[PDB]
């Protein structure tokens, strides 16, 4: 049996070849939008994943949010004291991948010092602020002892401890600060240590500033200890994120989030997943098709046309 | 029907993967994560072709085989 | 300056195997192949084999195949060249000679003998 | 006999490869190696499956025809 | 000709057919134990790769050890000084792929230090101990002079020189060892160097101290030249592991040794490579079949079962 | 003619790679360099095996198709 | 039909079956020589990347070049200060995909101190000299001011300063040099910043010194700033590198470049991209065959030979 008109197909030993019924196999179109079902999606306006993280004031809303996947949109930008994250990509990764910004306060003991340091350049409600996942320690009085304080993992999840090292601009604000001329940082566990040494120099002025904090972490295993020692530059961790795992990850995209039923997400938003190739996004999240570089695979489903 | 079921069992479910764009240029790792990419990329596109192609010609040479025997048996009937 | 150094003379016996090494100098020896070129005495140069420094890959000719082996001591940048089984046609003069191709060609196939030891 | 001898040559012998476990979480690395693993692992699971069905396939197709063969030339003598 | 029961295979057009024999190609089984022939397995006991390495005192046994496949038993533990490898993973991987533990005692002239420092956490014999492939240097008599010496790579080999730098806990142990308040630790080399600053803090409490040691390695190519520059806080080496190049490589595994014969090793065991494929795990040394995620995969060795 | 053009689109065209030969010993990055190109290696190597498996296969079945019915068609005029 | 020899290819269900005529598939085989069109090869004779990069004497020639495949020999040398590279290879990598050499000279405010410092290691022309994309600051009388200047990034490409650290062999050589005992540098932009601390320490002679250049790069995207704070051992840039996007690569290899048309350079030369596969290398630049590990590959392109 045959049809009016036919679908060219590729075979082994054909270019092209006519047939009466031909389906395709490459998915190249997307809806748009991004579906919110199933997966736990979460919608970061204006907010970044290690700014929410942190605690910068305009992400308060993000506190203890979890997600099966953070979309963060290009329109995201950060309004608070100027950061900077050795290693950005591995602790967002990391971050991503745990799917949860659960914050567990923990109480550390920091005598003689002055907590809750805060700057005008981040401005939380009307007067000065700061991280709200960080602590600001500054001298007390005219002093500021050697801090060396502990805490014992005794549960049985990771923790994650999020601390910086303050760089001021000038020696002036240093000893201001700090009464040591040069501090320095470590935080250590049984297994490893990390030491920073924090610099003094003048930097671009971003925000009204040119000091910065250097953003670094530390994952305390199951039955860990985690030691703190610094003698100036210290902005101290208030607590630990609990880290897990799962499906969770993270993706860059400004497409809407949108209420319907889709599997697999990419970038240009959700697509169906009938078709075993797509051609979207190389990107992708969940049940999704195998990327493919053709924008088009015709399969035959019926027999050679001879009209 | 579809297929393509017994070669591809169904859509592998993956969720966590490597940076695919990057904004900087950072050097050996970020090269790195775009050669894993491409390589990936090209054999996949390379299977896809092939397994179209396959299954186009065994189609077709099964069809063909039908209408002709078909032809045959009714022609002398 | 380059410089190529080699052994002092060596007298042997008929069945014996001798060694001649090349002493680089001025520069690295794995940057530069290492040819070999007989000359017995009035009978113009003939050549003998390649060293590849930086892989080890030889290459002789078939006349010496077997009975010739070069070898590269890259700590001290010295060249080794033993013939064993010598005969008494095997008496000339040895010079050590620097070719350029190490990566990707074989360099004599393209590169002449720029220098040259005693 | 065994059939696959001609498409894969043989076992290749491999010695010292990445690491494919980890205990600890490092990051960028870590999940490079773990993407390459994978990678490695979809990519020769489909070649195992798409082999053994064209085997399967050209292995019944010829069998068929040379029972259908024999079977026509039985009835015939 | 037929069969009474046959096994269903899949085939391009078919999900379940009938056929009248079929092998296996997937070798899902393990034997369960490791076949000591033909490669040279060495079987760690309660002994990692950097332990015996270092020379921890439980290790002694493994000294100028060799091997084709390095099995790292789970039990194992370290029971010397706390040290710490920067960058651990590299180091693991290189000294197992050199394939021996050969070392080799240079003659290295420390003047003016007391070489052969011990401490009780590292207990070799009766009496305080120390790794045994390490020198710890301290101030001899009230003075600790700027070590500077060399050796030069005259041999055709690669030389791996494994030295390490002290962190004390307080700087009065930092002033009692070593008089510089701080000094530093400087290898070279003609194409690279590396520097260390020792830090003083206190650090979790492992095996009754709170200092640290940090392992750092050296390859020296043939004919290059080492230069050690110490001021303090120094673990000098004693001589060099002769690098290599072979078919070594190290595995984790609790499986017990066993006397037999087979090419590939897993973690499970010793399995038959006459499959050309394997779901065991996705480690593995020697002649292996590749590694696959089906359990199953049949191959018809008959005609179609028609029964 | 070729006859692979349908399989195999192009030669596609790859400018910047990672490094594929090193000097000194690295560690985690040079292994995992190692290990991704032995695997591309690995892989296009089966690749090419079974398409030339593959293509060679169905031109003989093909060509031996046609020899034998124009014999017989010869045959019976 | 038949033909009296014949060739032997390999199907699914036969290892060697006679055919009529018979393909190869795998070009083994190379010309030897880098045919240089189409792609603008750049023949470094000599000279390293990075050693034309910083301006080392006798590379001279290749300022302000161009290429779309950097042949870098292997009779290469350094002729210059003794430097050396953290990172080497990612510097190499992206200068080599930037693909120009192309550096634009810019006016640095060095208040007092004195620059265009040399050294006889590097001698260019009769008299000592230096690296010409680098600017050696000394001190100038006899102190040394804390450095801090800045440039911003107005136009749209990305620009690249290559700096450095210089290592002094001795206290006194620091002292004289730079009146601070230990100074530092710290190279910053708005989103990331650079510090490195100086270390003082006899090194392996190599050209006549012990001292050394630690050359770092920074990339100063488009509307960004770059503050350079340094007090002490300094080598500043003069300009920036101007950054791009291209096919540009780099290759090692010593094959004679010859006047010719081909597509696919390999180290052993331009090869023919006619048949799908190769083995000649695994290094490859162009649209190149995909490199394969059999030598030999018979395509079927006749009828089975029955003679
Ligand atoms: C296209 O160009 C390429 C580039 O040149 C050509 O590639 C070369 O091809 C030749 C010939 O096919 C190869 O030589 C053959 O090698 C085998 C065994 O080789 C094994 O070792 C090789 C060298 O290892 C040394 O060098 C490397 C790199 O420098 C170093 O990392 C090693 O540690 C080792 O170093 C030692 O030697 C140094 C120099 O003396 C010392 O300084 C040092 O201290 C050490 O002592 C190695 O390259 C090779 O292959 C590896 O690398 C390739 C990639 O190139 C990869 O594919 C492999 O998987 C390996 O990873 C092996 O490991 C040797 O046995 C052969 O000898 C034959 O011939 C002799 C006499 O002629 C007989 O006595 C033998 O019995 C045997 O018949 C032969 O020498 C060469 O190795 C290869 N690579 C290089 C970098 O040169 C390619 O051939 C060209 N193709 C065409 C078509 O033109
Ligand atoms: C080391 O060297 C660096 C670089 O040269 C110096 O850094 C500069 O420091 C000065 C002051 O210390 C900074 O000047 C300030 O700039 C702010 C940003 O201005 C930019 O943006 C505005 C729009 O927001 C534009 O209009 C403007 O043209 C710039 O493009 C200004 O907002 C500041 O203004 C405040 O102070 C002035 C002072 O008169 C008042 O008039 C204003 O009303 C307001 O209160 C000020 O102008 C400069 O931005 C810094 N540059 C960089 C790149 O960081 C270090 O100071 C120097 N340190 C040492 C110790 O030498
Ligand atoms: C900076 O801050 C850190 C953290 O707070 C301090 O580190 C602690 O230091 C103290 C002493 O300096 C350590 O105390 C010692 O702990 C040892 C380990 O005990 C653990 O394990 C045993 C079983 O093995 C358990 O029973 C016990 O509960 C702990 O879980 C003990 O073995 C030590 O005992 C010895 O000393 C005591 C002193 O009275 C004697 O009675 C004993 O008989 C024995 O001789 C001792 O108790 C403590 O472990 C450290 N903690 C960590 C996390 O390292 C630093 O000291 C501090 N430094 C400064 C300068 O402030
Ligand atoms: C810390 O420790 C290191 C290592 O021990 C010392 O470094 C050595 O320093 C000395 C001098 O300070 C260096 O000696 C010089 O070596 C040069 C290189 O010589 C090599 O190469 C030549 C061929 O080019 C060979 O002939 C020679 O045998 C070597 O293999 C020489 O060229 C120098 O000669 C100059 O000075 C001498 C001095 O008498 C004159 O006679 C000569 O005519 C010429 O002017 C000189 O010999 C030595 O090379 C360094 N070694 C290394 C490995 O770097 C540090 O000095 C030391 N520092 C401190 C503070 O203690
Ligand atoms: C070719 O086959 C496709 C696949 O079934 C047919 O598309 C379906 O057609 C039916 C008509 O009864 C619709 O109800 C389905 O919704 C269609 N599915 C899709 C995915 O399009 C198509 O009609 C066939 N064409 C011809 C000419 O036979
Ligand atoms: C199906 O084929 C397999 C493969 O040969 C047969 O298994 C072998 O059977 C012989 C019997 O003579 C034994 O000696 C071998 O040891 C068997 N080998 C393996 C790997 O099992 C099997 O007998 C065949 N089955 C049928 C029903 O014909
Ligand atoms: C087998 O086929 C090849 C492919 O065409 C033939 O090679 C060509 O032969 C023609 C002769 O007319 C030459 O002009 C071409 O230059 C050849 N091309 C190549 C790439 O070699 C070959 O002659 C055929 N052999 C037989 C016996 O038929
Ligand atoms: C169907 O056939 C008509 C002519 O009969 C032709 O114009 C048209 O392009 C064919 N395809 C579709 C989708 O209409
Ligand atoms: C977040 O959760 C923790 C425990 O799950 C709780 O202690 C804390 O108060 C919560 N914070 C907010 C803002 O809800
Ligand atoms: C063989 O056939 C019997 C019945 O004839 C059936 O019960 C059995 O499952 C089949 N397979 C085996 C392995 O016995
Ligand atoms: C190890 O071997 C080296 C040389 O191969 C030798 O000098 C040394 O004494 C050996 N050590 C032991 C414990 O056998
Ligand atoms: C062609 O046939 C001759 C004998 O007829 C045989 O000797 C030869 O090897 C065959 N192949 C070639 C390339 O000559
Ligand atoms: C290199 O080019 C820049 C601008 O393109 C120019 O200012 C500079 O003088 C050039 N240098 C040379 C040596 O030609």
């Amino acid at each position: 049996h045959a049809v009016p008109n036919g679908t060219l197909v590729k075979t082994i030993t054909d270019d092209q070849i006519e047939v009466t019924n031909a389906t395709e196999l490459v998915q190249s179109s997307s809806t748009g939008k991004i579906c919110n079902n199933p997966h736990r999606i979460l919608d970061g306006i204006d907010c970044t994943l290690i700014d929410a993280l942190l605690g910068d004031p305009h992400c308060d809303v993000f506190q203890n949010e979890t997600w099966d996947l953070f979309v963060e949109r290009s329109k995201a930008f950060s309004n608070c004291y100027p950061y900077d994250v050795p290693d950005y990509a591995s602790l967002r990764s990391l971050v991503a991948s745990s799917g949860t910004l659960e914050f567990i306060t923990e109480g550390f003991t920091w005598t003689g010092v002055t907590q809750n340091g805060g700057s005008n350049a981040c401005k939380r409600g009307p007067g000065s602020g700061f991280f709200s996942r960080l602590n600001w320690l500054t001298k007390s009085g005219s002093t500021y002892p050697v801090l060396n304080v502990t805490m014992p993992n005794n549960d049985n999840f990771d923790k994650l401890y999020i601390w910086g090292v303050h760089h001021p601009s000038t020696n002036q604000e240093q000893t201001s600060l700090y009464v040591q001329a040069s501090g320095r940082v470590t935080v250590s566990t049984r297994r490893s240590q990390q030491t920073i040494i924090p610099n003094i120099g003048s930097r671009p002025w971003v925000r009204g500033l040119s000091s910065r904090i250097s953003i670094y972490w530390t994952i305390v295993k199951p039955g860990d200890v985690l030691v703190i020692n610094s003698n100036g530059n210290l902005i101290a961790p208030r607590g630990y994120f609990k880290m897990r795992t799962g499906k969770s990850s993270i993706m860059r995209s400004d497409a809407p989030i949108d209420t319907c039923i889709s599997e697999c997400i990419t970038p240009n938003g959700s697509i169906p997943n009938d078709k075993p190739f797509q051609n979207v996004n190389k990107i992708t999240y969940g049940a999704c098709p195998k990327y493919v570089k053709q924008n088009t695979l015709k399969l035959a489903t019926g027999m050679r046309n001879v009209p | 029907n579809g297929k393509l079921n017994r070669v591809i069992e169904k859509t592998n479910e993956k969720f966590h993967q490597i940076e695919k764009e990057f904004s900087e240029v950072e050097g050996r790792i970020q090269d790195l994560e775009k050669y894993v990419e491409d390589t990936k990329i090209d054999l996949w596109s390379y299977n896809a072709e092939l397994l179209v192609a396959l299954e186009n010609q065994h189609t077709i040479d099964l069809t063909d085989s039908e209408m002709n025997k078909l032809f045959e048996k009714t022609r002398r009937q | 300056q380059v410089q190529l150094v080699q052994s002092g003379a060596e007298v042997k016996k008929p069945g014996a195997s001798v060694t001649v090494s090349c002493q680089v100098s001025g520069y690295t020896l794995t940057s530069y192949g290492l040819s070999w070129v007989r000359q017995a005495p009035g009978q113009g140069l003939e050549w003998v084999g390649w060293i590849n420094t930086y892989d080890g890959q030889t290459k002789y000719v078939k006349k010496f195949q077997g009975r010739v082996t070069m070898t590269t001591h890259t700590g001290t940048n010295t060249a080794y060249m033993e013939m064993k089984s010598l005969r008494s046609d095997d008496t000339a003069v040895y010079y050590c000679a620097r070719v350029e191709g190490v990566r990707g060609v074989m360099g004599f196939h393209y590169y002449p003998m720029d220098v040259w030891g005693q």
